RNA sequence: UAAAGUUGCUGCAGUUAAAAAGCUCGUAGUUGGAUCU
RNA sequence: AGAUACCGUCGUAGUUCCGACCAUAAACGAUGCCGACCGGCGAUGCGGCGGCGUUAUUCCCAUGACCCGCCGGGCAGCUUCCGGGAAACCAAAGUCUUUGGGUUCCGGGGGGAGUAUGGUUGCAAAGCUGAAACUUAAAGGAAUUGACGGAAGGGCACCACC
C-alpha cells in the first residue's frame, strides 16, 4: 500500500532531470533542497516527492535509469563506452575459412590471402530441425 | 564505386569482413536478397557477396554525404548489438541516434516531445527497426538498412547486405560505414588507416564489462 | 457469415468422413470433426501407487499404463473444457497448449 | 480452352505494366499480334520488342515503358462503320486528346485516326491509351 | 458469364425477353390478371353509388377513423 | 501542358519514378527524391554533384526500391559492372 | 501570429516556399492549415456539405457526436475535403476546415476539344471510389457547365471545374462516400499519365536540401 | 523482379525450367552410343529409351526401361551425342 | 416456424387434399 | 418515358444480401491455336 | 404444473445382402467448366531428374529407408498495401466506369409460395415444370457499440466467505 502516485514520480523525475547537482542520498537533505527549489503545497507530498527522490538516487548509482535522461549521464556514458581494446578483436593470424567463400573470395581476386585457413565443411547435411 | 580504383575494396577490408562474419547470412533468404549471396554452403548458410556489400556501403556513404546538414540524417538501433555502434557513428559523423525503443509518432506525430524531420533514415535490422521504416513511408524518408539474407527489403531504398546478426558483424558494418561517409566529407584520408577501430563500435554483453572490470 | 476457413474440421480433397461415436454421449460426429485425445495415464492412482508398489512380488515390477482414446464432439468437448472459446484472432492458433 | 491470342496477348501486357515490369513475355504470336503490337510503338506506348522463333509458334518479348494505362480487346471483332467511329471512341478512350482504336480494315491494321484519313471503316481489334 | 459473339443475338434477346417476365413491373403490365382484377378495368376514375358509409382503422401506429364509403 | 496558342495551361509538371515512369502524386508520402553524391575520380571525394532518383511508394512498398535505386546507380556509373 | 511546428511550415513562413505548387511537386505532407492559409488563405471558401449526428450505444444513453463533412476551395484548381467528429456541432466544423486545408489537392484542368483559351474541363475520364460509391468525372465541352449531383457539383465547382459530365454508382444517398469518391476522383486527375507528360522529369532541389542552410541557421 | 531480362536468360535458370516453359523448348533427353566388352559393334541408345534393347552381337539386355531414363547394364560404355 | 416443418404440414396439406380429389 | 447500371448489347448480379443445376456425358446452338507477299 | 419430449427398460418397420423403384440432401468450397496473366515462403502426396553423406540387402553398382535441391500436376497452409470487396474476407471472390477471352445454368424488394393449377414421371411417398389474386415498407447482408446469457476465463469485497 505504499505505491507512489505518477505526481510524485512525475515530480521527482523532473527535479531529478533538471536539479541533480543539488540533491543527494539523504531524505532529510533531498527534502529541504526540494522545498527550496520547488513549489510543493503539502508537507506530506514534500516528504513523499523527497523519498523517491532518495529512491531514484539510490537507482542511478548502480546504474542509468530508464525514466532518467540528462545531459551529465549522456556524457558519462561516452566516457565510459570510450574503451578500446589492445588489440582488435577483429583481425588476428588466422581466420578459417569454408571452401565456398574461399571460392568467392577467389572470384573478387583477395583468394590468394594467406590469413585464410580452409576448413573442411559440414561432414553431413543435418540443419534442419524435425518436423513435427 | 564506379570502378573507381581510390574507391575499390583493399585486403584490409576483406580480412575485417571474413574476421566478423559479415559474409556469413543466414539459413532463410528473402526472394529480394538473391542478388546478393554467392552461393549456400553445404550446410545451409548463404554466403554474402562481400563485393555487393562493398558497392551497397559505398552507395549508402554517397547518399548520406549528399545531406549537408548531418544532424539530418537519423540512425536508429532497437537491438542491443547495434546501440553503441549507431551512438559512435552519431558522434563521428554527427548524425542524430535513435538508441533504443522507437517511439511510434516520432516521424509522424508533430505535437510529442521527440518529433523530428529527418532527411535520411539508417537502420541496423529492417526486421527489428520496422518502426520507424514504416514511418518513414509517411513523411517521404529515404531508408538505408543493414539487412541479413532473410531481411525484408519493403520501405527499403538501399539495402547493405551483410550478416546483422552478430555484435561483431554490425559494429564493423557501423564503423566502415562511418568510414567511408568521412573518406568522401574530406575529413580523414584514403591513405592511410583510419585512428578508430571497430571494436569501439562493438557491442559487449554485461558480463564481459563484468569480466574487464 | 463464415466463422472458420476449415468449418471446423479437416475434409479438405475429399466428400465423405466416416464418421465416430462421442465417447460421453456417444453423438455421431465425423471422425475429422470430432475432437480427439489419447490420454496414457498410469493404470493406478498417484496415491495407490505407494501400497501397490509396496505390496508388490516383484522388485521394480513398473505398473503398465492406460492407453485411452477419447472422441468427444464440440458440445461435449467444450462442456468438459478439453476445448474452449477463443477470441477472433487467437481462433485462428494452431499450435497445442504447451502442457 | 485458348482463343483470341489477341486478348491474351494485351492481358499480359496490361498486367505486367500494372506490375511496373519493363519487359513482358507474350506467347503464342501472331501477325494480328505483331500488327496490333507495331501500331502502338509508332505512338511510343511500349517501344520495342522482339520475335523469338520457335518451329510451332512465335513468342514476343514487349520492352514495356510506363506510358501504357490500359491496352484491351474488342470481343466479338465488331465491324465498325466511319459513323459508328466516333460513338466507339467516345465509349472506349478516356479523351479525345490521346488514346487509340486499332481497327482491321482492309488497308491493314491501324489506329482510329489513321481509318478517318484513309476513309475506311473495318474491324475493331483493341484499344490501348 | 454472359456470351459475347457475333452470332449471339437469337440468344441473347430471348434471354433478355425470358428474364423480363421476372420484373414485377413488366409482369403486371404485360399478362393481363392484373388489369381484369383492376377495379376500374384500366381506366383512371369510375363512376359508383354510395352503397353505405364506412370508418376504416387508421394502422397500428397511428390513431383515427378515416372516413370511406363503399361505392 | 499546351493549348493550341503554345503557352503552358498547367498548375505545375508532376515528377515522375525514376524506377516505373508512373506519376508521382501530390499526396504520395511514401515517395522518395534521393541524392547520392557524386564523388572525383581521382580523389574519392564529394565534388558537390550528386544524382537525383525518385521512387513512387508502391514501389517502396513492394520492396522494389532497393533494386530499383540499384540499377539506377548502376546505369548512371556509380555501381560497378557486376 | 503563426509558430511554425514543422520544417515546412517555417520554410513556408520565411517565405522561402514561393507557392503550393513546389509542396506538391515533392508530394511533402502538410500538416499546418496556415501553410494553406498562406498560399490561398485570400480565395479559399468553404462550404459544410452535412452535419451528421453518429451515436455510440452505452449503459444509460446513446452519446451522440456530429460529423462535419466540409468542402474548401478557391474556384480555381485547388479544392479539399474535410470530415471531423466532435460532441460540438462548432468544434466540428472548425476541426473540418482545418482538415479540409490540410488535404487540399491540385486539379488539373484540360480541353474537351479544341485547346483555345484557359483549360474548362478535366483531362480525361477519371474514376474515384469511397464504400462502393464510384464517381466518374467525363470531359465536356465547354459551355455544359457541371452536369451532376449537388454533392459532387459542389465539389467540382470548388475545384475550379467549369463543365464536366458525371456518373455516380452505389450508395450516393450516403454523402460522406459520395463526397469522399468525388475527392477522389478529382486528387487523380494530376496522378493521370497523359502523353504530354511523357518528357522526362527534370529533378530540382527539394525545399529541405535548396534552404537546408536557412533552417540550420534560423 | 521488376526487371528480369526475359530475352537472354541464364543457362542455369533457363536448364533449371521445365522443357516446355524454356524460351526455346528443348528436350532432356539424348541419345548415347552405347558399346558392351563383348560387342564388336556400337548401338545407339535413347536415354529415355521404352523397351528392352539387346546387343547388335550378342543376345544380352543393354538397357531396362523404367519410369524415366532407362537403366543402362553396368560394363556398358555410354557417351552422349552432340 | 422451422421451414421443415413448414414443408411437412404443407405436405400433410396435400395428402388431405389428395384425399379430397380422388 | 427518363430517372432504372432496379432487365444491364453498351452495362448488372449469383461465397455469406435473391441466386451455380448433386454430378458428369452428350446433339443442335455459341466459340474455336500458329502459319501462305 | 402439464411432456403426447429430453432420461431409462423393452421393442415393430427399418438398419444387412440380392433384384426392381425413388432421384432427393446445409448433395456445401453455400463459390459452374475451359484458357491466359498476376507476389513470396515453408511443408505434404505421386512421378521424374541431380547430388555430399548415413543405413539394409554379409562386400561393387542397381535398388530400398533417410538427407539436400530442381521440375511437373495435386490436397492444402502461412504471409503480403497484387488487386478486389459493403465488409467478413478472397492469390481469387484479382486482372471491372481504364467496364468485351469462350460458354452453360441462374437471380430481379419481402410475403402469398415452391403454394394453387395444368402437364409429365412414380406402385406409392413424391420428383420436375410452376402462377395469380391479395398483402406489405421494408425483409435482409457484413461490421460496430451496448445490454443480456441456465458461455468460458480472470479480479474484488466481513453490506461475500473461510
Amino acid at each position: 500500500g505504499r505505491v507512489r502516485t505518477k505526481t510524485v514520480k512525475k515530480a521527482a523525475r523532473v527535479i531529478i532531470e533538471k536539479y541533480y547537482t543539488r540533491l543527494g542520498n539523504d531524505f532529510h537533505t533531498n527534502k529541504r533542497v526540494c522545498e527550496e527549489i520547488a513549489i510543493i503545497p503539502s508537507k506530506k507530498l514534500r516528504n513523499k516527492i523527497a523519498g523517491y527522490v532518495t529512491h531514484l538516487m539510490k537507482r542511478i548509482q548502480r546504474g542509468p535509469v530508464r525514466g532518467i535522461s540528462i545531459k551529465l549521464q549522456e556524457e558519462e556514458r561516452e566516457r565510459r563506452d570510450n574503451y578500446v581494446p589492445e588489440v582488435s578483436a577483429l583481425d588476428q593470424e588466422i581466420i578459417e575459412v569454408d571452401p565456398d567463400t574461399k571460392e568467392m573470395l577467389k572470384l573478387l581476386d583477395f583468394g590468394s590471402l594467406s590469413n585464410l585457413q580452409v576448413t573442411q565443411p559440414t561432414v553431413g547435411m543435418n540443419f534442419k530441425t524435425p518436423r513435427g | 564505386s564506379g570502378a573507381l580504383d581510390v574507391l575499390q575494396m583493399k585486403e584490409e577490408d576483406v580480412l575485417k569482413f571474413l574476421a566478423a562474419g559479415t559474409h556469413l547470412g543466414g539459413t532463410n533468404l528473402d526472394f529480394q536478397m538473391e542478388q546478393y549471396i554467392y552461393k549456400r554452403k553445404s550446410d545451409g548458410i548463404y554466403i554474402i557477396n562481400l563485393k555487393r556489400t562493398w558497392e551497397k556501403l559505398l552507395l549508402a556513404a554517397r547518399a548520406i554525404v549528399a545531406i549537408e546538414n548531418p544532424a539530418d540524417v537519423s540512425v536508429i538501433s532497437s537491438r542491443n548489438t547495434g546501440q553503441r555502434a549507431v551512438l559512435k557513428f552519431a558522434a563521428a559523423t554527427g548524425a542524430t541516434p535513435i538508441a533504443g525503443r522507437f517511439t511510434p509518432g516520432t516521424f509522424t506525430n508533430q505535437i510529442q516531445a521527440a518529433f523530428r524531420e529527418p532527411r535520411l533514415l539508417v537502420v541496423t535490422d529492417p526486421r527489428a527497426d520496422h518502426q520507424p521504416l514504416t514511418e518513414a513511408s509517411y513523411v517521404n524518408l529515404p531508408t538505408i538498412a543493414l539487412c541479413n539474407t532473410d531481411s525484408p527489403l519493403r520501405y527499403v531504398d538501399i539495402a547493405i547486405p551483410c550478416n546483422n546478426k552478430g555484435a561483431h558483424s554490425v559494429g564493423l558494418m557501423w564503423w566502415m560505414l562511418a568510414r567511408e561517409v568521412l573518406r568522401m566529407r574530406g575529413t580523414i584520408s584514403r591513405e592511410h588507416p583510419w585512428e578508430v577501430m571497430p571494436d569501439l563500435y562493438f557491442y559487449r554483453d554485461p558480463e564481459e564489462i563484468e569480466k574487464e572490470e | 457469415t463464415k466463422k472458420r476457413r476449415n468449418n471446423g474440421r479437416a475434409k479438405k480433397g475429399r466428400g465423405h468422413v466416416q464418421p465416430i461415436r462421442c465417447t460421453n454421449c456417444a453423438r455421431c460426429v465425423p471422425k475429422d470433426k470430432a475432437i480427439k485425445k489419447f490420454v496414457i495415464r498410469n493404470i493406478v492412482e498417484a496415491a495407490a501407487v505407494r501400497d501397490i508398489s509396496e505390496a508388490s512380488v516383484f522388485d521394480a515390477y513398473v505398473l503398465p499404463k492406460l492407453y485411452v482414446k477419447l472422441h468427444y464432439c464440440v458440445s461435449c468437448v467444450i462442456h468438459s473444457k478439453v476445448v474452449r472459446n477463443r477470441s477472433r484472432e487467437a481462433r485462428k492458433d494452431r499450435t497445442p497448449p504447451p502442457r | 480452352v485458348r482463343m483470341n491470342v489477341l486478348a491474351d496477348a494485351l492481358k499480359s501486357i496490361n498486367n505486367a505494366e500494372k506490375r511496373g515490369k519493363r519487359q513482358v513475355l507474350i506467347r503464342p504470336c501472331s501477325k494480328v499480334i505483331v500488327r496490333f503490337l507495331t501500331v502502338m510503338m509508332k505512338h511510343g506506348y511500349i517501344g520495342e520488342f522482339e520475335i523469338i522463333d520457335d518451329h510451332r509458334a512465335g513468342k514476343i518479348v514487349v520492352n514495356l515503358t510506363g506510358r501504357l494505362n490500359k491496352c484491351g480487346v474488342i470481343s466479338p471483332r465488331f465491324d465498325v462503320q466511319l459513323k459508328d467511329l466516333e460513338k466507339w471512341q467516345n465509349n472506349l478512350l478516356p479523351s479525345r486528346q490521346f488514346g487509340f482504336i486499332v481497327l482491321t480494315t482492309s488497308a491493314g491494321i491501324m489506329d482510329h485516326e489513321e481509318a478517318r484519313r484513309k476513309h475506311t471503316g473495318g474491324k475493331i481489334l483493341g484499344f490501348f491509351f | 458469364g454472359k456470351c459475347r459473339g457475333l452470332r449471339t443475338a437469337r440468344k441473347l434477346r430471348s434471354h433478355r425477353r425470358d428474364q423480363k417476365w421476372h420484373d414485377k413491373q413488366y409482369k403486371k403490365a404485360h399478362l393481363g390478371t392484373a388489369l381484369k382484377a383492376n377495379p376500374f378495368g384500366g381506366a383512371s376514375h369510375a363512376k359508383g353509388i354510395v352503397l353505405e358509409k364506412v370508418g376504416v382503422e387508421a394502422k397500428q401506429p397511428n390513431s383515427a377513423i378515416r372516413k370511406c364509403v363503399r361505392v | 501542358m499546351q493549348n493550341d496558342a503554345g503557352e503552358f495551361v498547367d498548375l505545375y509538371v508532376p515528377r515522375k519514378c525514376s524506377a516505373s515512369n508512373r506519376i508521382i502524386g501530390a499526396k504520395d508520402h511514401a515517395s522518395i527524391q534521393m541524392n547520392v553524391a557524386e564523388v572525383d575520380k581521382v580523389t574519392g571525394r564529394f565534388n558537390g554533384q550528386f544524382k537525383t532518383y525518385a521512387i513512387c511508394g508502391a514501389i517502396r512498398r513492394m520492396g522494389e526500391s532497393d533494386d530499383s535505386i540499384l540499377r539506377l546507380a548502376k546505369a548512371d556509373g556509380i555501381v560497378s559492372k557486376n | 501570429e503563426w509558430m511554425p511546428v514543422t520544417k515546412l511550415g517555417r520554410l513556408v513562413k520565411d517565405m522561402k516556399i514561393k507557392s503550393l505548387e513546389e509542396i506538391y511537386l515533392f508530394s511533402l505532407p502538410i500538416k499546418e492549415s496556415e501553410i494553406i492559409d498562406f498560399f490561398l488563405g485570400a480565395s479559399l471558401k468553404d462550404e459544410v456539405l452535412k452535419i451528421m449526428p453518429v451515436q455510440k450505444q452505452t449503459r444509460a444513453g446513446q452519446r451522440t457526436r456530429f460529423k462535419a463533412f466540409v468542402a474548401i476551395g478557391d474556384y480555381n484548381g485547388h479544392v479539399g475535403l474535410g470530415v471531423k467528429c466532435s460532441k460540438e456541432v462548432a468544434t466540428a466544423i472548425r476541426g473540418a476546415i482545418i482538415l479540409a486545408k490540410l488535404s487540399i489537392v491540385p486539379v488539373r484542368r484540360g480541353y474537351w476539344g479544341n485547346k483555345i483559351g484557359k483549360p474548362h474541363t478535366v483531362p480525361c475520364k477519371v474514376t474515384g471510389r469511397c464504400g462502393s460509391v464510384l464517381v466518374r468525372l467525363i470531359p465536356a465541352p465547354r459551355g455544359t457547365g457541371i452536369v451532376s449531383a449537388p454533392v459532387p457539383k459542389k465539389l467540382l465547382m470548388m475545384a475550379g471545374i467549369d463543365d464536366c459530365y458525371t456518373s455516380a454508382r452505389g450508395c450516393t444517398a450516403t454523402l460522406g462516400n459520395f463526397a469522399k469518391a468525388t475527392f477522389d476522383a478529382i486528387s487523380k486527375t494530376y496522378s493521370y499519365l497523359t502523353p504530354d507528360l511523357w518528357k522526362e522529369t527534370v529533378f530540382t532541389k527539394s525545399p529541405y536540401q535548396e534552404f537546408t542552410d536557412h533552417l540550420v541557421k534560423t | 523482379p521488376l526487371a528480369k531480362d526475359l530475352l537472354h536468360p541464364s543457362p542455369e535458370e533457363e536448364k533449371r525450367k521445365h522443357k516446355k516453359k524454356r524460351l526455346v523448348q528443348s528436350p532432356n533427353s539424348y541419345f548415347m552410343d552405347v558399346k558392351c566388352p563383348g560387342c564388336y559393334k556400337i548401338t545407339t541408345v535413347f536415354s529415355h529409351a521404352q523397351t528392352v534393347v539387346l546387343c547388335v552381337g550378342c543376345s544380352t539386355v543393354l538397357c531396362q526401361p523404367t519410369g524415366g531414363k532407362a537403366r543402362l547394364t553396368e560394363g556398358c560404355s555410354f557417351r552422349r551425342k552432340q | 416456424m422451422r421451414a421443415k416443418w413448414r414443408k411437412k404440414r404443407m405436405r400433410r396439406l396435400k395428402r388431405k387434399r389428395r384425399k379430397m380429389r380422388q
